[PDB]
């Protein structure tokens, strides 16, 4: 958040990355660091050559990013788990997103708030009949 | 498949009895039931109603829409 | 009140086994929300688009079980 | 956005947030199964609603739910 | 008035065409029933009803319509 | 009297017997088509000339449908019989989906075999409370 | 061998072959008694 | 352990194991045996279709490449054992149960026939008087006029071709069981391409010509020769007697008094009385001239044995194909061939993936080329069998086609490795997919408009009686010009650009009317407004379907949409109602759409085909020299609208197709009912969805536990993929019997 740093991926370019959407509404980057220089999959196609030490890497959507997560952290064989993705938008802020709190959201971690957690079953939902001509559904109840 | 081999006569063809004698039941004598208006011996016939004769009169003449003959198919 | 090997009738409505009978794997100690482990011999339709069975065994309540045996 | 839900029939298996390719749930600490952990939706303005949570999830019928609600870019998945 | 004088033989009309599309061909094919003009056949059996009605002019029509412009409101 | 005026015996109708001197041979036998009009003359024509069945029950024309009712019925209630037994069987032998899936060959044609008795032996059943089940102990989705 | 058997006894094997009896009796049938559209 | 021979290896890359996989029977009675997540049986009813599902998906059941390679060999021996045993089935039939040597007596007053059907329930009617006292089924398949090129005269020489046929069936059976079993060759062995196409060129297309043009010398032609010189087939010598008695062959070919000298020589001028180069078709029969074809596989021989000499194998001479293709690349294409080698020597979809878009593309051209230039005796005469063969190998082309597109996405999901294809051409088209495929998206539009737009402009102008405001040859006209010109150039070339030619390559393209008969075999095939508007549907069609199969395969990876689907797999039918909807992004579902496309595109060229050869090409013939065709050529002024499709073809000729009851035609109408039942049945399936079903199917269940019957393997509703699935395969099924059953009572009720 502070000034994102990384060398770009070795990549010669498609038609496949970023749009109209991201100077105008918002962009994604990735960073992470590698071991070694070495070729991975592109989420928007083809392939790109990570260099040795930081890479800065921008993507049009979160999926995209993390999807390129899942490929570094699952499909090396020294993996690549330090990588950061932060949310940018036109005026320049930058939103860091994952890992949200220095933790993959996977293990349980100290700290973290309980969203959207109903103290019942599916099944303890109330009638619809019960709720109707207010502006919630039995699961907002 | 037993008129394409050339032997239509081995079809089933089921005769509608009950609809053509619940037609009978309002009078047509076609298929030969002779129940209730279609029997001119029974009391259903025999009330005196005014619009016994034109109903027979419509029902029993194959020039008409009103309970059109009918058969297997 | 249960024990392993107790046969039971899920009474949970949502559940894919409700009126279906099952038998209890084991019991979780107290303070436990749904201790009940009970094993069905009839998978439910637990999987992915085109996955060969599905999951045969899942967590109750007391109040949910009606013993058979 | 949709709303995604999970309810105390939760084993707390983490196949929920494992599943997920947008990173809108997590694994927070709580006491109702052995495991002490439940799953969480804190970044539900991210979901897409591919619907993979509920797709893994084993308990009979989900202890976690998805229902689709307003639609927007993020929710439409889209790049442009 | 006219298919009021012989509803057996007269096709009734339902409306006028006026299309920029037709040529000749389509012209001379619509312009039917007797008209002058491009026209459609009426198969709504709205003529049987109005006639059934008691209604025999176009005057009679035209204050009907008028009416339910007025009910309409 | 004079029911079913509207058709007339094949044996009377006149397009039936110019149609029945005509009917082509079904098998190699060259008296199929001369056996099947002495057969048909029996039953109700029509103005066409082919036969129509008379199925409200009347046993003048039992062959017309209720025998054949009877015939399949037997049958069906039979193989269904059978059927339902050897999967009941199947249910005690620990893995019961291999022999739904790979047939016990021995104990299937054992079942088959017994399948003459299946009145009686659903009467049996039902009489005994081994055909029916109870409601409430029969799985059902939420009302 | 026992696994000969057990793929003679699987379902398609066993219902292709009552299939493949039950059309030779239907077909044997009315071969020797042809069109019967009812009882006599 | 099973039996062992010595060995086999005369220095040769020849590898092998021994004995890796014994023989037994017992996983025969453990279905779903291939697969670990059916191994321990069935729980619900979709472990059923999954069993039938993964049978030959051999990558699925083993990682490793040469057990997936083994599989693959013996499966191809397998298959073709099955082939064989059809095959001699044919010419069992044409032994036993055809009026074979009838019809070579006479065939221009006998139909062909090959089927006798047994009398039953009244199906006997099917045996057709089809001349000669012969009853049976008219076939459509040109086996007799195959069997009349080749130089049979027998019913006993077709049945030792059909013994020959089984005793090769149990040969390629045996030698599958060997190779999996017994001796099965290593993963370096298949891996040889180099030697594989030297032995494929050389060996099985180049000596497979030059036999094939042996046979034809010594036994179709002097053979063939005596039967158009009205010569009774009793009197014509056996095959051998042209062998054993030379002077035979000399008096039939008077260079065959010179022998082999003049071929040794490279004199071989002297065999031009047998080795020839006349073009067109013999006055006799109506096919290709034999000599010709003899001429013809003599030089592809040539061609074919020569080509099997430019790779290398055990002696430095001949190329390496990773050379050549590492060594072709331009500044517009980065590396260029580079890693290809790799692919498509350790990827067997990707080889499919060619080998099914060139054999598809193959089968069309054959089509295509035996319609015009008919190569057997008395095939353009019959109708029946010409559009019949047309279609059919029409069909086999389009499906092989899509499987092409299948496999090139199998390919994408399973081997594509992004560390192996950096910067190459495939790597390149996965790096502007957008491009290609947006431009193809408006080519298509375009085509759709111009091509299927002027049908709906002609038959709104001619609907509002205005002809003069048409797309026709009477009003705006749109010629043909460039093929008018090609097909001129084809006639001045016998003249010109082909001097030793005697006549046109196919009369189609211009020149004489042949008629064989009372019937026109070939004649000059013209091209107007109507053809070109046909022409660019045609166009349309194959884009679209392109357009569908190529964005399969480039988008089996990732798109904007789902940038991880290929860890989603090949096969898969969405993932979820999220993103707004992604139901159909696999590439098994562009495979499911190009499948309805492809049979669009195909059943708009045989009607095509089948309308213009009736209208304008087909016909009889008076003496007097002029020619009435089978339609009385309306199809220059119907083809131009749909209504014109709709009234004049479908219409008209169907009144074949529907009175055909009665007759021996009557299992086509039958057929033709059937075929439009089975395609409404697969709207069924195509228009819904599972959830219902399985709903459905609780409350049946509820009534099977009632009494006590429910099946321990749980009744599932089909998948979403097996819906699909079901849907198509029944919507193709339908659509085509329909047009078979439509196609064969019109042409052979049409003379
Ligand atoms: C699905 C409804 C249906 C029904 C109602 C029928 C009915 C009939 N069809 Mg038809 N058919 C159908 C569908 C149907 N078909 C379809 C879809 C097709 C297209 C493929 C055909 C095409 C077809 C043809 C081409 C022909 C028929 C024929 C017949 C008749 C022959 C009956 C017979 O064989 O004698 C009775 C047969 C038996 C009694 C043998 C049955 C085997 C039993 C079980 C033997 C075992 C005996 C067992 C011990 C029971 C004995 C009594 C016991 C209690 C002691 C019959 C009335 C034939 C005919 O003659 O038409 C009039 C005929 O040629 N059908
Ligand atoms: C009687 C001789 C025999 C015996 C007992 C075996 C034994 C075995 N084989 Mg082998 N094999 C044989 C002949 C035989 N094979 C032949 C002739 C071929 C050449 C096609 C092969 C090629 C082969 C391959 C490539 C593989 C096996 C495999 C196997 C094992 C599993 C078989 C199975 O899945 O169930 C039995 C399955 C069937 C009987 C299939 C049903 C028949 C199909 C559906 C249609 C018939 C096609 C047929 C092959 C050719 C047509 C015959 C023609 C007259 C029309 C098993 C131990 C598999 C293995 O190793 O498992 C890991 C394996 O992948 N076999
Ligand atoms: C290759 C394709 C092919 C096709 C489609 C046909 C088609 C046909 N043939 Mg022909 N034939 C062929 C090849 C073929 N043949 C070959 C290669 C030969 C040389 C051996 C012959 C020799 C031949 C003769 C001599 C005759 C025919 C006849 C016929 C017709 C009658 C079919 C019939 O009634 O079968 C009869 C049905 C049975 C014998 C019962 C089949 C039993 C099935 C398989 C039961 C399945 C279940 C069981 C468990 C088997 C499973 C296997 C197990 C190991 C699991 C029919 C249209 C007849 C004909 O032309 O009529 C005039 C006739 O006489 N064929
Ligand atoms: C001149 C040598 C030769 C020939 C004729 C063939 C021919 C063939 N190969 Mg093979 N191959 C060869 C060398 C050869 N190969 C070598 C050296 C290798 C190692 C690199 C391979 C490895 C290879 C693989 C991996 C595969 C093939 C396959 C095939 C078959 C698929 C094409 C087809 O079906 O066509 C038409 C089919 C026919 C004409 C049927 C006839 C088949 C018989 C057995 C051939 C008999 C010819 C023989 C030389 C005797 C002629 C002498 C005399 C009678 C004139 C085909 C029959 C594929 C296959 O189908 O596997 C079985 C397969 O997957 N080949
Ligand atoms: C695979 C296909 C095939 C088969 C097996 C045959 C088989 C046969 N042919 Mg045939 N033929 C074929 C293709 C085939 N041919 C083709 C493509 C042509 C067109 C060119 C011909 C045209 C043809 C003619 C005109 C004749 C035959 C003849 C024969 C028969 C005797 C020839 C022989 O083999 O003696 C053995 C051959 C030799 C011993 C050759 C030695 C003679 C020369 C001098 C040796 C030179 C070889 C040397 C390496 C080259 C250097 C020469 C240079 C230095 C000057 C024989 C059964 C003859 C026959 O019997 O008629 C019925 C005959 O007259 N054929
Ligand atoms: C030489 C050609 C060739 C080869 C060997 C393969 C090989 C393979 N393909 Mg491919 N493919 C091909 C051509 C080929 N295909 C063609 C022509 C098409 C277009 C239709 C496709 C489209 C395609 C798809 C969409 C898929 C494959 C798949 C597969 C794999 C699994 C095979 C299978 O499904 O098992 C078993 C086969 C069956 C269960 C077939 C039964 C259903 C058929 C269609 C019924 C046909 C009806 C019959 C012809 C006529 C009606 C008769 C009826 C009335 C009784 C396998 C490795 C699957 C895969 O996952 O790849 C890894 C898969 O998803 N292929
Ligand atoms: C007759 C039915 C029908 C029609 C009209 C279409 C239409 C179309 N399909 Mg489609 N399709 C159909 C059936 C049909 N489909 C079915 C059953 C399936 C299931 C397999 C598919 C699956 C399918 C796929 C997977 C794809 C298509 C594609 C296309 C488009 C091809 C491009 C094109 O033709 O541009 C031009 C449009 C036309 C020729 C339509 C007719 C326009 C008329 C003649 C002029 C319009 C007059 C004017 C505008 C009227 C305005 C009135 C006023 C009051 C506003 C096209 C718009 C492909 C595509 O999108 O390519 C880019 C594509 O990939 N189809
Ligand atoms: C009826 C036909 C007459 C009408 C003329 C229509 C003109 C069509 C455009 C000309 C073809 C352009 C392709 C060659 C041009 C060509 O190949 O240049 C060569 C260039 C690559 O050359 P390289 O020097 O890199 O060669 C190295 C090779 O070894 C490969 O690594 O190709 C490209 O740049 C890729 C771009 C292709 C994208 C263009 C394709 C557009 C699709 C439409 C084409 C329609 C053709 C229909 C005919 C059947
Ligand atoms: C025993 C058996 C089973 C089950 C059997 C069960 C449980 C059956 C249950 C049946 C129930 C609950 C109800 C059945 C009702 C039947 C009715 C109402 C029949 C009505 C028929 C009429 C009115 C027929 C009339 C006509 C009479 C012949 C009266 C004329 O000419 C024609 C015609 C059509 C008028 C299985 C399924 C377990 C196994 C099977 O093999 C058989
Ligand atoms: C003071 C009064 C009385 C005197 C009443 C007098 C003096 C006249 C009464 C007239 C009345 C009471 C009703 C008249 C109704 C007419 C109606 C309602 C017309 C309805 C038409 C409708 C609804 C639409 C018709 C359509 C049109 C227009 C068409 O043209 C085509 C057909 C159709 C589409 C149907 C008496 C002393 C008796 C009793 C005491 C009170
Ligand atoms: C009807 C239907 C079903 C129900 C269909 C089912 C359950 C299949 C029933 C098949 C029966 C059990 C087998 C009958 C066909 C046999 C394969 C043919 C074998 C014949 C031999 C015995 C000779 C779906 O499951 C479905 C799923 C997704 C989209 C659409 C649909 C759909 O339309
Ligand atoms: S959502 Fe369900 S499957 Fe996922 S971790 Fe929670 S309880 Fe387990
Ligand atoms: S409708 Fe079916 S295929 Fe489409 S997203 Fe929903 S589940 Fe998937
Ligand atoms: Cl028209």
């Amino acid at each position: 958040m502070t000034e994102l740093s990384g060398q770009p991926p070795k990549f010669g370019g498609s038609t496949g990355g970023l749009l109209s959407k991201a100077n105008r509404e918002e962009k994604y980057a990735i960073t992470w660091t590698s071991a070694s220089e070495q070729v991975f999959e592109m989420p928007t196609g083809g392939a790109a050559i990570m260099n040795e030490g930081e890479n800065l890497l921008y993507l049009a959507r979160k999926e995209q990013c993390l999807a390129l997560g899942t490929q570094l952290r699952t499909k090396f064989k020294p993996k690549i788990q330090d990588y950061k993705i932060y949310r940018v938008y036109p005026s320049g802020e930058v939103q860091y997103l994952h890992p949200a709190d220095g933790v993959f959201p996977e293990k349980v971690n100290e700290g973290r708030e309980a969203q959207g957690t109903k103290t019942r079953r599916i099944g303890q939902n109330p009638e619809p009949v019960t709720i109707k001509f207010s502006g919630k559904a039995p699961y907002e109840v | 498949v037993v008129v394409a081999f050339g032997t239509p006569e081995k079809q089933i063809l089921i005769e509608p009895v009950f609809a053509q004698w619940i037609q009978a039941t309002s009078g047509k004598a076609l298929y030969g039931f002779d129940v209730l208006l279609s029997n001119p011996d029974s009391i259903a016939s025999t009330t005196g109603a005014a619009w016994l004769p034109g109903w027979l009169d419509a029902i029993n003449s194959g020039t008409n829409s009103l309970f059109l003959t009918i058969g297997p198919g | 009140a249960l024990n392993r090997g107790d046969k039971v009738r899920i009474k949970r409505t949502e559940s894919y086994w409700y009126g279906d009978v099952g038998t209890v794997a084991s019991v979780e100690k107290s303070g436990i929300l749904y201790p009940v482990i009970v094993r069905f011999d009839r998978v439910n339709y637990n999987g992915f688009s085109g996955s060969a069975s599905g999951v045969n065994t899942n967590n109750f309540a007391e109040n949910e079980l009606e013993l058979v045996q | 956005s949709h709303s995604v839900k999970i309810y105390d029939t939760c084993i707390g298996c983490t196949q929920c947030v494992r599943a997920c390719p947008l990173d809108v749930l997590e694994m927070v600490p709580w006491d109702g199964c052995k495991a002490a952990q439940i799953a969480s939706s804190p970044r539900t303005e991210d979901c897409v609603g591919c619907k993979r949570c509920e797709t893994a999830c084993p308990t009979d019928f989900l202890s976690i739910r998805v229902y689709l609600g307003a639609e927007t870019t993020r929710s439409m998945g889209l790049a442009y | 008035e006219q298919w009021i004088k012989d509803p057996l033989n007269i096709r009734p009309i339902a409306h006028a065409i006026w299309d920029p599309h037709f040529g000749e061909g389509a012209v001379n094919a619509f312009t039917q029933a007797g008209a002058s003009n491009p026209v459609n056949i009426a198969y709504s059996g709205v003529y049987h009803w109005f006639y059934t009605i008691g209604m025999t002019t176009n005057q009679e029509l035209y204050s009907g319509a008028v009416f339910l412009l007025v009910l309409a409101s | 009297a004079d029911d079913f005026a509207n058709l007339t015996p094949c044996s009377e109708n006149p397009a039936y017997l110019a149609k029945s001197k005509n009917f082509l041979n079904t098998t190699n036998d060259p008296n199929s088509g001369k056996i099947r009009a002495e057969r048909y003359a029996s039953a109700l024509c029509g103005p066409e000339g082919y036969p129509h069945l008379i199925v409200d029950g009347r046993f003048t024309h039992a062959g017309d449908f209720l025998i054949p009712s009877i015939l399949f019925l037997y049958i069906a209630g039979w193989i269904g019989w059978v059927g339902r037994s050897y999967l009941i069987e199947i249910r005690e032998s620990k893995n019961p989906e291999m022999q739904e899936v790979v047939i016990n060959v021995p104990l299937a044609i054992k079942k088959m075999l017994g399948g003459f008795l299946w009145p009686l032996a659903a009467v049996g059943e039902y009489t005994s409370g081994k055909l029916v089940m109870k409601d409430s102990e029969i799985p059902t989705s939420p009302r | 061998m026992d696994g000969l058997k057990s793929f003679l006894s699987t379902a398609p094997v066993m219902i292709m072959a009552l299939l493949t009896f039950t059309a030779g009796i239907l077909i044997e049938f009315n071969r020797f008694y042809p069109d019967l559209l009812f009882h006599p | 352990m099973t039996i062992s021979p010595p060995e086999r290896e005369a220095k040769a890359k020849v590898s092998v194991d021994n004995n890796p996989v014994p023989t037994s029977f017992e996983k025969w009675g453990k279905p779903g045996h291939f697969d670990r997540t059916l191994a321990r049986g069935p729980k619900t009813t979709t472990w059923i279709w999954n069993l039938h599902a993964n049978a030959h998906d051999f990558d699925s059941q083993t990682s490793d490449l040469e057990d997936v390679s083994r599989k693959i060999f013996s499966a191809h021996f397998g298959h073709l054992a099955v082939v064989f045993v059809w095959l001699s089935g044919m010419y069992f039939h044409g032994a036993k149960f055809s009026n074979y040597e009838g019809w070579l007596a006479d065939p221009t007053h006998i139909k062909p026939s090959a089927q006798v059907v047994w009398p039953i329930v009244g199906q006997g009617i099917l045996n057709g008087d089809v001349g000669g006292g012969f009853h049976g089924i008219q076939i459509t398949s040109g086996l007799f006029y195959l069997w009349r090129a080749s130089g049979f005269t027998d019913s006993y020489q077709l049945y030792c071709t059909a013994i020959g046929g089984l005793v090769m069936a149990a040969l390629m059976l045996f030698a599958g069981w060997f190779h999996y079993h017994v001796k099965a060759p290593k993963l370096e062995w298949f891996q040889n391409v180099e030697s594989m196409m030297n032995h494929h060129l050389a060996g099985l297309l180049g000596l497979g010509s030059l036999g094939w043009a042996g046979h034809q010398i010594h036994v179709s032609m002097p053979i063939n020769k005596l039967l158009d010189a009205g010569v009774a087939p009793k009197d014509i010598p056996l095959p051998h007697e042209f062998i054993l008695e030379p002077s035979k062959m000399a008096e039939l070919y008077p260079s065959f008094a010179q022998g082999l000298t003049p071929f040794f020589t490279l004199n071989w001028g002297v065999y031009s009385d047998f080795l020839t180069f006349k073009g067109g078709l013999n006055p006799v029969t109506g096919g290709l001239w034999l000599s010709d074809t003899a001429h013809h596989h003599l030089a592809i021989a040539v061609l074919f044995i020569i080509a099997g000499h430019m790779y290398r194998t055990n002696w430095g001479i001949g190329h390496s194909m990773k050379e050549i293709l590492e060594a072709h690349k331009g500044p517009f294409t980065g590396e260029g061939h580079k890693g290809l080698y790799e692919i498509l020597t350790t990827s067997w979809h990707a080889q499919l993936a060619i080998n099914l878009a060139l054999l598809g593309s193959l089968t069309i051209i054959v089509a295509q080329h035996m319609y015009a230039m008919p190569p057997y005796p008395y095939q353009a005469i019959d109708y029946a069998t010409q559009l019949s063969l047309f279609t059919h190998h029409m069909w086999i082309g389009g499906f092989l086609i899509v499987g092409a597109g299948a496999h090139g996405a199998i390919f994408m999901v399973r081997d594509y490795d992004p560390a192996k294809n950096v910067n190459n051409l495939l790597d390149r088209m996965l790096r502007h997919r957008d491009a290609i495929i947006s431009h193809l998206n408006w080519v298509c539009i375009f085509l759709g408009f111009h091509s299927f737009g002027l049908y709906i402009h002609n038959d709104t102008m001619r609907a509002l009686g205005r002809p003069q405001d048409m797309f026709s040859d009477t009003a705006i006209q749109l010629q043909p010009i460039f093929a008018q010109w090609v097909q001129h150039l084809h006639t001045l070339a016998p003249g010109a650009t082909a001097p030793n030619a005697l006549a046109t390559a196919s009369y189609a393209f211009g020149g004489e009317t042949i008629a064989v008969a009372g019937k026109v075999a070939m004649m000059p095939i013209t091209l107007g407004t109507a053809d070109f508007m046909v022409h660019h549907i045609h166009a349309f069609t194959i884009h679209v379907t392109a357009l569908i199969l190529l964005k399969g395969v480039l988008y089996a990876r990732s798109s904007r949409l789902v940038p991880d689907k290929a860890n989603l797999g090949f096969r898969f039918p969405c993932d979820g109602p999220g993103r707004g909807g992604t139901c159909q992004v696999s590439g098994w579902d562009h495979v499911f759409l190009g499948l309805f496309w492809m049979y669009n595109s195909l059943s708009i060229v045989i009607f095509h085909f089948s309308w213009k050869m009736q209208s304008d090409v087909w016909g009889t013939v008076s003496p007097d020299g002029s020619v009435t065709h089978v339609t009385l050529g309306n199809f220059a002024q119907s083809a131009i609208t749909i209504n014109g499709w709709l009234r004049d073809f479908l219409w008209a000729q169907a009144a074949n197709v529907i009175n055909s009851y009665g007759s021996a035609l009557s299992a086509y109408g039958i057929m033709f009912l059937a075929g439009h039942f089975v395609f409404a049945f697969s709207l069924m399936f195509l228009f819904s969805g599972r959830g219902y079903w399985q709903e459905l199917i609780e409350s049946i269940v509820w009534a099977h536990n009632k009494l006590n019957v429910a099946p321990a393997i749980q009744p599932r509703a089909l998948s979403i993929i097996q819906g699909r699935a079901v849907g198509v395969a029944h919507y193709l099924l339908g659509g085509i019997v329909t047009t078979w059953a439509f196609f064969l009572a019109r042409s052979l009720s049409i003379g």
